[PDB]
């Protein structure tokens, strides 16, 4: 704690802790990202230069060409740690130090749509408008995770990229805490820099007209919604999107606002929902390439298919408002997914690819007094990532003792975590019990709960019944993750995990005049064959059976990609909740350290032979001791030297 | 996805096989449960000598083959001929290779322990599937209607059953089987329609009596004053046009056929009927669970599709049940595939993965493992 | 407040546990005193494997578990299963952590010295409560009716007792125990009601005979010319509607059930009855204290709630007691919780603080300390 702290009060944000590259939020500006530095760190082992991210980032590259292996960089930290910033910054780094489109390099609309190095870059600012928002911690917080594959060529020059998105905060779209706000886009658009848009979408410039997006805050001083709107705009173009699509995006993003304005009322003497007007529906309908009526019907009189037919079901006021919200979110998401794909599509070149460098940006194990479903998914991701490291280290360590000739035997450090992982991902584990019950037409959260216990309680060690008191809000089940005990609340899971959507409506989308909208829904339309009658399995036709069924699939496809990689680690840190440069709350940093892996890397180090010096890092600092004979050694063989 | 896409669901019936991928909404494959064996030596033009025929090619070519039904009354009676229907299902109908697909199969209500072990022996040892699972049919039907306690009246082609289920466990001692179903029902219509002064003489006349039964048959409520209605001769009559012009009329018999399900006496059966049997199952169960079963009479099976079956059953058991009780007859529209859909749901489910019997379990525990 | 809020009162019975916070007017938690152990391996949907069930989940799921009663006739007979009911009480029912709450418990009339030491051993050593205290049940009932000398007829689910108390000290040699209570009484009604020509066949028929006993049963005064009245057949009859319509009628038996408490001969018991036993307790006590006991017959317990119990007892002992005596049968309305309420009062009291056995007393004196 103390080392970090001291070199921070001195304004040094980069300090290493083994393999890690700790990074602390300056909260102010620094000449570090300096265009001089970039070069400086170019072609240098981390022992030839001071702690910095470009060190990691260059070495990767090096290593990439030297060993002929693919690489990775894992950036991770809490909401306010400032990862995007790094991630982005790493990315620029790659683009710079190994570009050369030759023709694209000239000062003629440089970096505009029409080159990648730019596309690559331009990517961000689009995603950010849609997947970023003002959090109470950050002003531009990443509300989703991501993985880019920079596909380097044979020579060593840029060839392709690849994005993938994980866990998007769908809730912002409909909600927002009091000090927060929704995605930027909304506020961007209503900013009025492109007035047509306002009339085009049929909205106003006052957000308080759109409940969905003004539950929290509307304006942020550090952000210029007007400037961004263009940034965004321009990015779309560069990204190669069709105007139409670029039109869908917009039009589609406004429909969603409108939905939240959709109002209903109880039919008299009936408990049914009946439309409270065709003012808004009209707009939503038009904007989506729909028919007002058909739409309001489907919404109100959802026509289902229980048995071998299609049974028309009536809904309540409360049921509608909620379904609407479900589509709003559903639509936004999908779209977001699509955009990514489309991006990827442009980022696809024909040129050969020999290796890639993966840059992973996701959240780290965060513990809250309230841990719900989303927490499990993330924690699980991290507990995996951790084991991923612990192993790499075990492998790594063991090489030294082999190189040197020491006689040290030890078991994989990952192993310690396998217990927790199996409990989650294995067959009779949490997810399964979670995803099975989702098949029971009449199951309850409570039901699920019991199934969870009857099977794991008393029989499983990592499994425990909660500690209901302290700063926690209710009881259901705790798990014993590497970072500690997490108290999980199981309420909504079943639902959240089912992704219930009014299929009648989706129908309409599926046959929209707005192709794009139509597209986004296709994959739902193609699995319906499979879940034709009441009860059963959605997967028969390609429909998701679990909220969690993919997450896993994606998380596997990932951790696999992570393996055929030479892992490079970066841990981002957040000094003080109060936003003050040169300061640090203790216990706050302490926390991160445990959940980071930093404290676990120190542990594993200390088992034993604590401090472990990297050879160059060893030369430089100590050559001077027998100056003649130690310098010769270090220079003559980077390793043999220290020897 | 490995197996999210990959789980197969095969529902083996007395008349039809229903098959497809867990995930889908309805069976990808539906076909007769026959295996035809050619009575003479010879060939079709362009084909080779075929030793055997299955499903629709056995039905279509029935005049030169001896047709055989592997499943008598829901139970597999011939294992040589069943392995033939499975082979056809995987390789020709779904066109998948079985050795990379988990397979959820179904069995009947009081299916002998030894059979559940035998189809496991054949699934793992002759088809080499990665993993499999056998669900009980009424239990998948219930579950496909969302719930876990209820009583299923299940009725298909060779058997009818009542399977009371409580929090998922089908109750062995309360299950009733009535061997009169849609097959019996097509042959009775046949006679009341020849008896109306007709002739189903060629095989193109025989087959379509079954399509008359499906399209035009009804279960009237107050079957009493429906015969009475028949006589005053209302516009209750219904004429069907045959393969050719020969417009046949069916007024009345239209409902005399499903009245067989409430009155087995119409066909020289001395057994009790569907509604009484629903009830008797119920007064054979624990006392405290009888309000549950009564409010959850789930219907499944091709023969429970006759319109107005539910209303007749509704009133049939209200009037046998103590008035303090709530009666509730659930009959969904997709009911001819309830069983299958319940399997599709269950097998595509997030929590089912830990109940799949894997070749690891089998090679190590013997057929006993899946038998439970 | 530290413990003003914080004192717990747990009354352990043969049929029910009554629990809650000292201060409250009535128990926060009331539930059966059972511990169910599953007869088979399996799960409820969404739950894990459960080794054990307690209270109402054991009653509701009784068909798959072997039910066991830890307290036989007011005395704790199985200590593994009792620690299970306590655990359930603190952690699930009252949802408190026990290690910061003083706990007032109750024991039975001639509870073996060794038991009072054992539940103290378990309270302090496995639940780690700050302090605890064991009150005798009749003694809390008396005190909850304001007084300190009287005789309590206490009658619940497995035992009946008479505990003469003088200025707070229950009189060991005058206490009488009669093992016939509300449990015995529900099973006798059962037979006189099947004997009325009925059937409590399913478990939903069994359970409700007990709700008939509670709602419709009476203790008639002059039970003699009440049978005589039954015969002339007045509008004395009373029909109850079952879980369903099945309106059952109970005219007469309605009071033949509590006449069992005065005549144990109705059930093949040779012991004396409630009123004689009240009396015998009394002619076993000192002479000078007998006018006090007679004017203070306090009743407590679920089975003493039958209306007209007090009038019958009033006249039952007047006519056995010397005429120079004043008889007085106090039967309060909250009597099914007298015991508990007496504990709530006492433990929330200003002067009780100095009788709490603290872990300091225990870790220093051994279980002997609280045993007195």
């Amino acid at each position: 704690l103390y080392n970090l702290k001291e070199r921070y009060a001195a304004w040094m944000i980069y300090t290493y802790s083994g393999l890690f590259c700790v990074t602390v939020n300056p909260y102010k500006w620094l000449p570090v990202y300096n265009p001089k530095v970039v070069l400086a760190y170019r072609g240098k082992k981390r022992q030839e230069a001071p702690p910095h991210i470009f060190s990691i980032s260059d070495n990767a590259y090096q290593f990439m060409l030297t060993d002929r292996e693919n690489q990775s960089i894992l950036i991770t930290g809490e909401s306010g740690a400032g990862k995007t910033v790094n991630t982005k910054r790493v990315i620029q780094y790659f683009a710079t130090i190994a570009a050369s489109g030759e023709k694209k390099k000239e000062e003629q609309s440089g970096k505009m749509q029409g080159t990648l190095e730019d596309q690559i870059i331009s990517a961000n600012p689009l995603l950010e408008a849609f997947g970023n928002a003002k959090t109470v911690r950050n002003d531009n917080s990443s509300r989703f995770g991501k993985f880019i594959r920079i596909h380097f060529g044979a020579t060593g020059k840029l060839a392709s990229a690849d994005i993938e998105t994980y866990l998007l905060e769908k809730s912002r779209v409909t909600f927002q805490l009091p000090a927060e706000r929704s995605y930027h886009i909304f506020y961007q658009i209503m900013s009025n820099k492109k007035p047509e848009l306002i009339d085009m979408l049929l909205i106003t410039t006052n957000p308080y007209d759109y409940h969905y997006v003004s539950e929290g805050e509307i304006t942020v001083p550090s952000i210029d919604d007007q400037e961004e709107l263009m940034a965004t705009d321009s990015a779309i173009d560069i990204l190669g999107f069709s105007a139409d699509e670029k039109t869908a995006i917009y039009k589609l993003t406004g429909a969603v606002m409108h939905y939240g304005n959709l109002k209903f009322k109880q039919k008299q003497r009936e408990e049914q929902a009946e439309p409270d007007g065709t003012e808004v529906a009209d707009k939503a309908a038009y904007l989506m390439g729909l028919n007002s009526a058909e739409l309001l019907k489907a919404l109100c009189y959802p026509r289902v298919g229980v048995g071998n037919e299609a049974v028309t079901k009536g809904e309540t006021v409360s049921e509608v408002h909620n379904s609407v919200g479900a589509l709003a979110k559903a639509v936004y998401e999908k779209m977001f997914l699509w955009m990514v794909i489309r991006i990827n599509q442009q980022l696809d070149t024909k040129q050969p690819r020999q290796y890639f460098i993966g840059v992973l940006d996701i959240a780290g194990f965060e513990i809250f007094d309230f841990n719900s479903f989303e927490q499990l998914c993330i924690n699980f991701t991290n507990e995996k990532l951790q084991q991923f490291f612990n192993h790499h280290m075990f492998v790594l360590e063991q090489e030294e003792y082999k190189k040197e000739g020491i006689e040290w035997e030890f078991i994989d450090f990952g192993m310690d975590l396998a217990a927790c992982i199996e409990l989650i991902e294995k067959p009779m584990g949490i997810f399964s019990i979670l995803e099975e019950e989702c098949m029971f037409p009449k199951a309850t959260d409570t039901s699920f709960k019991n199934k969870l216990y009857d099977e794991h309680l008393g029989k499983s060690n990592n499994f425990q019944k909660p500690k209901p008191a302290k700063g926690k809000a209710e009881a259901h089940f705790s798990l014993v993750h590497y970072a500690g005990t997490v108290d999980y609340n199981i309420s909504g899971w079943l639902e959240k995990n089912k992704d219930p959507l009014n299929e009648t409506v989706i129908g309409l989308y599926q046959k929209s005049s707005v192709k794009t909208l139509a597209l986004l829904f296709a994959t739902y339309g193609g699995e319906a064959e499979g879940g034709g009658g009441k009860k059963g399995g959605k997967k028969k036709g390609s429909s998701f059976q679990t909220v969690s069924a993919l997450f896993r699939e994606n998380l596997n496809k990932l951790m696999a990609n992570l393996r055929s990689t030479h892992p490079h680690f970066v841990r981002c840190i957040i000094p003080n909740e109060t936003k003050t440069p040169g300061a640090m709350e203790h216990e706050l940093v302490l926390h991160q350290l445990r959940c980071n892996g930093v404290l676990e890397g120190i542990r594993i180090c200390r088992k034993g032979f604590p401090s472990r010096v990297l050879y160059a890092d060893f030369k430089q600092r100590y050559r001077v001791l027998n100056a003649s004979a130690i310098p010769e050694g270090q220079f003559m063989d980077s390793k043999k030297a220290s020897e | 996805d490995e197996d999210e896409t990959t789980a197969l669901v095969c529902d083996n019936g007395s008349g039809l096989v229903k098959a497809g991928f867990a995930g889908d909404d309805a069976p990808r494959a539906v076909f007769p449960s026959i295996v035809g064996r050619p009575r003479h030596q010879g060939v079709m033009v362009g084909m080779g000598q075929k030793d055997s025929y299955v499903g629709d090619e056995a039905q279509s070519k029935r005049g030169i083959l001896t047709l055989k039904y592997p499943i008598e009354h829901g139970i597999i009676t011939n294992w040589d001929d069943m392995e033939k229907i499975w082979h056809h299902t995987f390789y020709n109908e779904l066109r998948v290779a079985p050795e990379e697909h988990p397979t959820l199969l179904t069995e009947a209500p009081l299916n002998p322990k030894a059979n559940r072990e035998k189809m496991t022996q054949i699934m793992f040892e002759t088809f080499n599937v990665p993993a499999m699972y056998v669900a009980i049919q009424a239990v998948l039907s219930l579950y496909a209607s969302g719930r876990t306690t209820g009583i299923v009246l299940d009725s298909g082609d060779g058997v009818t059953h009542n399977v009371p289920i409580y929090e998922g466990y089908a109750l062995p001692h309360a299950i009733m089987r009535l061997d009169l179903a849609g097959r019996d029902l097509t042959d009775y219509l046949m006679k009341i329609l020849t008896e109306r002064g007709y002739s189903f003489v060629t095989t193109a006349e025989r087959e379509i009596v079954r399509d008359i039964k499906e399209k035009l048959c009804y279960v009237a409520l107050d079957f009493e004053n429906e015969m009475a209605t028949a006589a005053s001769s209302s516009s209750l009559e219904k004429s069907y046009e045959l393969p050719d012009g020969q417009v046949i009329t069916i007024g009345n018999e239209r409902f005399r056929c499903p009245e067989t399900l409430f009155q087995p006496s119409f066909i020289g059966m001395e057994s009790a009927g569907i509604h009484e049997t629903t009830y008797n199952s119920i007064m054979k169960c624990d006392i405290d669970i009888r309000k549950d079963l009564y409010a959850n009479n789930v219907m499944s099976g091709g023969t429970t599709m006759y319109p107005g079956i539910a209303d007749r059953m509704q009133k049939e058991i209200t009037a046998l049940a103590p008035s303090t009780m709530k009666i509730k007859i659930i009959a969904p529209p997709e009911r001819k595939y309830s069983v299958w859909i319940g399997g599709s749901i269950l097998a595509s489910l997030s929590t089912f993965q830990q109940m799949w019997i894997t070749k690891q379990e089998y090679d190590e525990a013997g057929p006993s493992i899946v038998h439970r």
